[PDB]
RNA sequence: GCGUUGGAUUGUUCACCCACUAAUAGGGAACGUGAGCUGGGUUUAGACCGUCGUGAGACAGGUUAGUUUUACCCUACUGAU
């Protein structure tokens, strides 16, 4: 396949490129990975039995040269980020959670939404 | 000579229609609000 | 009242109460609409509710295209015959009461509104403005 | 380029705005996001004029203007025409039309060279259109829909029509407008495409709830 | 501010006086008072109604 | 404190749908209120049916017709000297 590029919606600015987006094997589904576990106040009690969704509603990327000044200035645990040419939020940063939309705990990495975010091929269109 | 506008790919007719057949199959419901038991 | 409506309308004189059979102005296949209720109408004892220009009503088709009748559907009153006052002083009235079948979001079901359409109806809905040739 | 916005909470941007190659008209409804969706992607080659004609905020359905002229209906007043004249470049001519069909943006679908006109327009009107706009007319319905200015958004580069357009009719529209078209939709499936979005030769504003396959086929054909 | 004319008789309609009537063939009529409006409703002809501007202009 | 609806069927209270709405809460005041109204129901006399009775007749069963009177007095209230 050919290379792609992911950009923002309501604003025309290029956010990131291809050679990213690890698939990371979304389903396992034994008893607890496909279930959105909400532990209660005591006794490791699990009330909410929510099946995980089928679609992958997040993009998983690498740290970026546009992400370097935000990571360098006033570093905290979890926050939010946006576009420099706009003010529409694209997600947040974390190194201890913010699992997926499918919901597995992964290595510390930056996520990207696909709500108010779209993707386009870097080459020309197919011209139907 | 159109495009689905939900998934994007299939060209559909000018008979009077909407997004693709799989898109109305999986996204659009008209059977909601009933108990199945 | 604000079911997909754009802004807030002034109080037009209440032209046609429930039970009024107005014409149908668009090419939906209907020919007349029997007003059964008005959306966003205040309740007073014995006061049966009335619809002005630009109001969204619930109505029923009484003639034409049997796919459409025997069901309750929203309509929008685009012409009335009761003379009402515009705030710039003019009193005006059309020669017939006429409405247009729409969905609850305000989007129409037809494709062209034959005849004129009041400004107070065309402004309050951006879909009635898109489908009307003559305005006032 | 591609831009989404809303006027107040509605996605019909072509109802509340009229964008062309020389100017751009908008209505007075607040929404600094709606104003910035023009003035953030616009240099000062085109002036963004705030106006209501006949007191109506539906200005994009009641004006039918070109790059070299503006047609306001018979219901507009003198003051809101003077406000147009004192804030617009003099290469255009703001001529007030007196004919019957008051929604000029609904009954007229014009770009800089050709003008598609609703059939029952008055015979005095199209010669006035060719006087003020320097543009020949074509009195043909897009597809039985006699409202040609709201079911067809048109620029010099490309065109766009509603998805009921027959393939035999897209040929006739392309041959008379000398411009390729596509049967597409806008704003999650609204077939009123000339009102759901507004276009320039370099800017296409769209409603906020439009999809990526909608914007792809808008920006594919309206740039060329 | 703009002054307008009665359509039947030819009287200068001042703002806030008279009625308007938008006919179903999308023609708009102005009436300065209920006499002129009712004479329009009774299908009368302003070229026959003697006190209008039309009678005085046709009879010179 | 302030509101608590518009209708289809039924004499109906009750019930039941339709629809709007912020909401269509429950009750009382001689089961509020007929010199305030109406008279659909019930509840006289006419008549028909069905069942019962030998019969005259019965039915809390069905059906249709069937006069609704007075304030000028005292108080109360509303206004006025
Ligand atoms: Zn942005
Ligand atoms: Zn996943
Ligand atoms: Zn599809």
């Amino acid at each position: 396949s050919k290379v792609t590029a992911v950009r923002c919606k309501k604003c025309r600015t290029k956010l990131a490129l291809s050679t990213s987006f690890i698939a990371h094997d979304p389903p396992s589904k034994e008893s607890s990975e496909g279930h959105f576990i909400k532990r209660a106040a005591n006794s490791h009690r699990i009330i909410d039995i929510q099946e995980s969704q089928a679609n992958c509603s997040h993009f998983f990327i690498e740290p970026l040269k546009w992400m370097q000044p935000e990571l360098q200035g006033k570093q905290e645990l979890e926050g939010k980020f946006s576009c420099p040419g706009c003010s529409s939020k694209v997600g947040g940063y974390n190194w201890k959670g913010s699992r997926c939309s499918c919901g597995k705990w992964v290595i510390p990495a930056i996520h990207l939404q696909t709500s108010k975010v779209d993707q386009f091929p870097l080459q020309s269109t197919a011209l139907p | 000579t159109l495009l689905c506008c939900n998934c994007g790919t299939p060209i559909d007719g000018s008979t009077g229609l909407v997004m693709c057949y799989d898109c109305i199959k999986l996204t659009v419901d008209i059977t909601q609000g009933i108990p199945r038991e | 009242s604000g079911n997909g409506a754009q802004g807030t309308k002034f109080r037009i004189s209440l032209g046609l109460p429930v039970g009024a059979i107005m014409n149908c102005a668009d090419n939906s296949g209907a020919r007349n609409l029997y007003i059964i209720a008005v959306k966003g109408s205040g309740s007073r004892l014995n006061r049966l509710p009335a619809a002005s220009l630009g109001d969204m009503v619930m109505a029923t088709v009484k003639k034409g295209k049997p796919e459409l009748r025997k069901k309750v559907m929203p309509a929008i009153v685009v012409r009335q015959a009761k003379s009402w006052r515009r705030r710039d002083g003019v009193f005006l009235y059309f020669e017939d009461n006429a409405g247009v079948i729409a969905n609850p979001k305000g989007e129409m079901k037809g494709s062209a509104i034959t005849g004129p359409v009041g400004k107070e109806c065309a402004d309050l809905w951006p879909r009635v403005a898109s489908n009307s040739g003559v305005v006032v | 380029m591609a831009t989404r916005t809303q006027f107040e909470n509605s996605n019909e941007i072509g109802v509340f705005s009229k964008l062309t190659n020389t100017y751009c008209l908008v209505a007075v409804g607040g929404s600094e996001n709606f104003y910035s969706a023009f003035e953030a992607e616009l240099g000062d080659a085109i002036p963004i004029v705030h106006t209501t004609i006949a007191g109506t905020r539906i200005i994009g359905r009641m004006t039918a203007g070109n790059r070299r002229g503006l047609l306001v209906p018979t219901q507009t007043t003198d003051q809101e025409l003077q406000h147009l004249r004192n804030s617009l470049p003099d290469s255009v001519k703001i001529q007030r039309v007196e004919e019957r069909l008051s929604a000029l943006g609904n009954v007229i679908c014009c770009n800089d060279y050709v003008a598609l006109v609703h059939p029952d327009i008055d015979r005095e009107t199209e010669e006035l259109i060719s006087d003020v706009l320097g543009v020949e007319v074509f009195r043909q319905t897009i597809s039985g829909n006699i409202l040609v200015g709201s079911y067809c958004s048109l620029s010099n580069q490309g065109g766009l029509v509603h998805p009921q357009t027959s393939v035999q009719d897209q040929e006739e529209l392309s041959s008379l407008l000398q411009v390729p078209l596509v049967a597409g939709t806008v704003n999650r499936g609204s077939s009123v495409v000339g009102a759901g979005m507004v276009v320039n030769d370099y800017l296409a504003v769209t409603g906020l709830d439009t999809t990526a396959p909608e914007l792809s086929v808008i920006e594919s054909i309206f740039r060329l | 501010m703009k002054v307008e004319i009665d359509s039947f008789s030819g009287a200068k309609i001042y703002p806030g006086r008279g009625t308007l009537f938008v006919r179903g063939d999308s023609k708009i009529f102005r009436f300065q008072n209920s006499k002129s409006a009712s004479l329009f409703k009774q299908r009368k002809n302003p070229r026959r109604i003697a006190w209008t501007v039309l009678f005085r202009k046709h009879h010179k």
